[PDB]
């Protein structure tokens, strides 16, 4: 059937006209298969023969998908697609199982020949004209145009979905308690009705759909639980990801590792503690997809931790709007974080993980905040509300950090939960210069041409050293100069620099970094008892800064 | 009742901005609001054949419990700038910033009475999303001038003139300026008299169907004294303090012509301890005094360039205090100020207060450089936002030094 629903007016992009691609001569058998297929479609109203006045055309092709016996018509809409207007996106996002409300019953109904059951805007049909060439293209071909949404055309997914929405509207208003999810040509229907009135309401839905041109399977061919969808396995009281099998291999190739990481990332949605950092490291660099990558000991350890997590099957539960949402986060180690979301203590709706930004100076408090933010965004998408957090950081630690930091940071309602390792700041800088401590005036210059550089200092106690660096940058030399001051100073020290860049990194109390230099400086800062860092204007001949800028420039 | 032709003018395409996820309570509020507007004919449900989209949010009205729809037309505004700025531009009165009191009145309701050019409606498309993406999402477009689009005041301009005509001629010295969906009314009257004139103005508007914290209802512009860069006044000065002073004066010497620091550089000779006390020579105590005088005055040489973008930088100072600067040419301050009371809430408030002053002074909103993480701002700004407009914003990392200079 062809639904009676009003058509969606369609147009080509402005300034463009319909496609006019020449039809390539086809073999006799393909021509025969096409004529047979088109005659069947013509009798059902899908296509109509057109006269020679229609100047448009799109290539047609016939394919026997396999060493099978069925021929399939394949229309090449690439040209028409480039000329067709843009459409609004079908879906803004995909539903997550953790956000689905519990139902007593859920049923799946698939629409048969979905696209062919929807009408195409009359004013646009002419542009879909195609031609079945005669043998050896000696005589005029047989011309046709579509009356329904063509397979492969750019507007079909969108027009079909909006058609399905308008068709369901009436039934929704009359049954505000029934839940209907549209997924391509599938319909998932759930309700809180008893198995008896449910099967009844369903039949009523099918009846309503049929009145609009959409056929569906009867209670005999309706699939049974669990439902496989978007890679999930959905059961009546719980959900999980489809069976995940970890490859058992002797030699791992780039291709095998990418597939492994992909499966682990997908599993991490409900299996707590999945790690991929060490596995992703192996994929760093450029390497042939068929190249064998030997596993480092860290990757071996991480792969074994994962196999262990994936040995005993775990599941997630559905959402209950009357209960609250709780999210817990745990530091797992080197920039890795893991979280679980639940309503009833330990019955996870879903889990997840968060990895620290690469190539950036940071500390545990910043990473936690980032993780909280990531979870907050996801919660709003999934449940439309922010959860209450349970974090591994003391209220005082957090308060000390946010009141001092120059950036605005805010965390929704949370409680401290003692689950080591705890988040803490490993050192803090003084707010005032220290008395009885040596003041180091540091500086670093680097000839941009030779790449040569020097880093040194001068103190109020007469000390002064100057080292030489090779293939360094002005930025790196300012950093080295600070590192030399820390290495040669006592437990307490005042450091004056003219490098705003260095001040910036250090004031943020970084605890982690990929830059060996910054990491060395951090190691020293933790050992100190008191460190006060000040900034002075570059070349203003300021006492101290000037007396050291000499020994460094020359 | 007579649509005004609108054109993006060949070159630019309509807006295709993605809709942001919203909490359940805001979605429900938007659905109720949009269902009413549809019945009333202000907007119409649209199909997939409209490829355009503009984000929509729900904020709380001047009231406390009344939800309001806020459409982010920042893209469409930029793409139709030739229309609202060049073709139907609304003049900004320089006299507004000089008045003793300025009151802000919402007049957005008026626009819903004027039909929008049928060929421009598609560009006003917006989407109400659903929780967990369980249903497609409700799409609509406008049939009347929408709030948030700079084209609306531009087109309603001639009607606004007629409406305010008798009030203006009766009160020649009151300045009335329209910016987006708000009206700015300034006078030098005594506060009681000023408030009485406003009530009368609301009555004029009522006859044409207009039921009209950081304080954006009653402003006192001729009292917006700039936040100077301040130089400490100590009994004793440590090396550290002088260095801080040199740093601050050095930064100010790039903005204010005449700033001198040679006398102080003298005090810092050699390699001394940060805590050492250094006696202030009268030759430098003089320089100090002279710099204080230049700093409490307007910046000489800096003027507003109508063709340039306004920039606003904001620094978190701590203890609920925030400093800000507005400029076009980096660090060439047209205005500096401060705002004092959570962190996100305080920032949104400072941003609304700064945008308002900007609208009063120059008749345009500045582009903000915000000291916060992109997602944190995006997730929370609407929880406290109360204005009907939305400025351009960027997310940046504050240079530790700048915060120190404007402390
Ligand atoms: C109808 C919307 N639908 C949905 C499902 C499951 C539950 C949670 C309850 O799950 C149940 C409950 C009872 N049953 O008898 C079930 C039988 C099979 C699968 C789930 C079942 C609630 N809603 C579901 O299966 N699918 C594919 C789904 C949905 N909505 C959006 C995306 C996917
Ligand atoms: O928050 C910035 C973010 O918002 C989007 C739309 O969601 O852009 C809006 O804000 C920008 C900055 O003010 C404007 O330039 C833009 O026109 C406006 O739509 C995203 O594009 C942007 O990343």
């Amino acid at each position: 059937p062809i639904s009676p629903i009003e058509t969606v007016p369609v147009k080509l992009k402005p300034g463009m006209d319909g496609p006019k691609v020449k039809q390539w001569p086809l073999t006799e058998e393909k021509i025969k298969a096409l004529v047979e297929i088109c005659t069947e479609m013509e009798k059902e109203g899908k296509i109509s023969k057109i006269g020679p006045e229609n100047p448009y055309n799109t290539p047609v092709f016939a394919i026997k998908k396999k060493d099978s016996t069925k021929w399939r018509k394949l229309v090449d809409f690439r040209e028409l697609n480039k000329r067709t207007q843009d459409f609004w996106e079908v879906q803004l996002g995909i539903p997550h199982p953790a956000g689905l409300k519990k139902k007593k019953s859920v049923t799946v109904l698939d629409v048969g020949d979905a696209y062919f059951s929807v009408p195409l805007d009359e004013d646009f049909r002419k542009y879909t004209a195609f031609t079945i060439p005669s043998i050896n293209n000696e005589t005029p071909g047989i011309r046709y145009q579509y009356n329904v949404l063509p397979q492969g055309w750019k507007g079909s997914p969108a027009i079909f979905q909006s058609s399905m929405t308008k068709i369901l509207e009436p039934f929704r208003k009359q049954n505000p308690d029934i839940v209907i999810y549209q997924y391509m040509d599938d319909l998932y229907v759930g309700s809180d009705l008893e198995i008896g009135q449910h099967r009844t309401k369903i039949e009523e839905l099918r009846q309503h759909l049929l009145r609009w041109g959409l056929t569906t399977p009867d209670k005999k061919h309706q699939k049974e639980p669990p439902f496989l969808w978007m890679g999930y396995e959905l059961h009546p009281d719980k959900w999980t990801v489809q069976p995940i099998v970890l490859p058992e291999k002797d030699s791992w190739t780039v291709n095998d590792i990418q597939k492994l990481v992909g499966k682990l990332n997908w599993a991490s949605q409900i299996y707590p503690g999945i790690k991929v950092r060490q596995l992703c490291k192996l994929l760093r660099g450029t390497k042939a997809l068929t190249e064998v990558i030997p596993l480092t000991e860290e990757a071996e350890l991480e792969l074994a931790e994962n196999r262990e997590i994936l040995k005993e099957p775990v599941h997630g539960v559905y959402y209950d709007p009357s209960k609250d949402l709780i999210a817990e986060i745990q530091k797992q180690g080197q920039g890795q974080w893991t979280y679980q979301i639940y309503q009833e203590p330990f019955k996870n709706l879903k889990t997840g993980k968060y990895a620290r930004m690469r190539g950036a100076h940071t500390n545990d408090v910043k990473q936690l905040t980032e993780a909280v933010q990531k979870i907050t965004t996801e919660s709003i998408v999934i449940w439309g509300k922010t959860p209450k957090f349970k974090l591994p950081i003391q209220k005082e630690t957090w308060e000390t950090w946010w009141t001092e930091y120059w950036q605005a940071t805010w965390i929704p309602e949370w409680e401290f939960v003692n689950t080591p390792p705890l988040v803490k700041l490993w050192y803090q800088l003084e707010k005032e210069p220290i008395v009885g401590a040596e003041t180091f005036y540091v500086d670093g210059a680097a000839n941009r041409e030779t790449k040569l550089g020097k880093a040194g200092y001068v103190t109020n106690r007469g000390r002064q050293k100057v080292v030489t660096l090779t293939d360094t940058t002005n930025q790196k030399t300012e950093l080295q100069a600070i590192y030399l001051a820390l290495q040669d100073s006592g437990l307490e020290v005042n450091i004056v620099t003219d490098s705003q860049y260095a001040l910036g990194i250090i004031q943020a109390q970084p605890d982690q970094s990929e830059s060996e230099l910054v990491n060395q400086i951090i190691e020293q800062l933790i050992k100190k008892e008191k460190v006060y860092l000040a900034w002075v204007p570059a070349h203003k001949g300021i006492g101290g800064n000037e007396q050291v800028d000499k020994l460094v420039s020359a | 009742i007579e649509t005004v032709p609108v054109k993006l003018k060949p070159g630019m395409d309509g807006p295709k901005v993605k809709q942001w996820p919203l909490t359940e309570e805001k979605i429900k509020a938007l659905v109720e609001i949009c269902t009413e507007m549809e019945k009333e004919g202000k907007i119409s449900k649209i199909g997939p054949e409209n490829p355009y989209n503009t984000p929509v949010f729900a904020i709380k009205k001047k009231d406390s419990t009344k939800w309001r729809k806020l459409v982010d037309f920042r893209e469409l505004n930029k793409r139709t700038q030739d229309f609202w700025e060049v073709q139907l531009g609304i003049p900004h009165p320089a006299g507004l910033k000089k008045k003793k009191s300025v009151t802000v009145l919402d007049v957005g309701d008026a626009y819903f009475s004027v039909p929008l050019d049928e060929d421009f409606r598609k560009y006003t498309a917006f989407t109400i999303p659903s929780i967990n993406n369980e249903t497609p999402g409700i799409r609509y477009q406008y049939n009347v001038l929408p709030q948030g689009w700079k084209g609306s005041p531009a087109i309603f301009q001639s009607s606004m003139t007629k409406i305010l005509e008798p009030f203006r001629k009766q009160n020649p010295d009151i300045v009335i300026y329209q910016y987006m969906d708000d009206l700015y009314v300034g006078s030098d009257l005594e506060i009681g008299q000023h408030r009485t004139k406003i009530e009368e103005l609301r009555q004029h508007l009522l006859r044409w169907g207009l039921t009209t914290l950081w304080m954006g209802y009653e402003l006192h512009p001729d009292k917006w004294t700039v936040q100077p860069i301040v130089l400490p006044e100590k009994d004793s000065w440590t090396v550290n303090d002088i260095q801080k002073l040199v740093g601050k004066l050095n930064w100010a010497s790039q903005i204010y012509p005449g700033i001198k620091v040679r006398q102080l550089c003298k005090l810092l000779r050699g390699t001394k301890a940060l805590t050492e006390v250094i006696p202030l020579t009268e030759e430098a105590e003089l320089e100090l005094a002279e710099n204080r005088e230049i700093l409490k005055e307007p910046v000489h040489g800096v003027y507003y360039d109508p063709s340039k973008d306004l920039i606003a930088e904001i620094q978190k100072q701590g203890q609920g205090q925030w400093t800000y600067q507005i400029y076009q040419e980096p660090f060439k301050n047209l205005k500096t100020g401060k705002y004092a009371r959570n962190d996100v809430k305080q920032l949104t408030e400072a941003v609304q207060k700064i945008t308002t002053e900007s609208i009063v002074i120059w008749g345009k909103t500045p582009k903000f450089k915000l000291p916060i993480q992109k997602e944190t701002w995006e997730t929370w700004w609407t929880e406290y936002w109360q204005a009907t407009w939305i400025p351009e914003w960027e997310f940046v990392n504050t240079p530790p030094l700048v915060k120190l200079w404007y402390q």
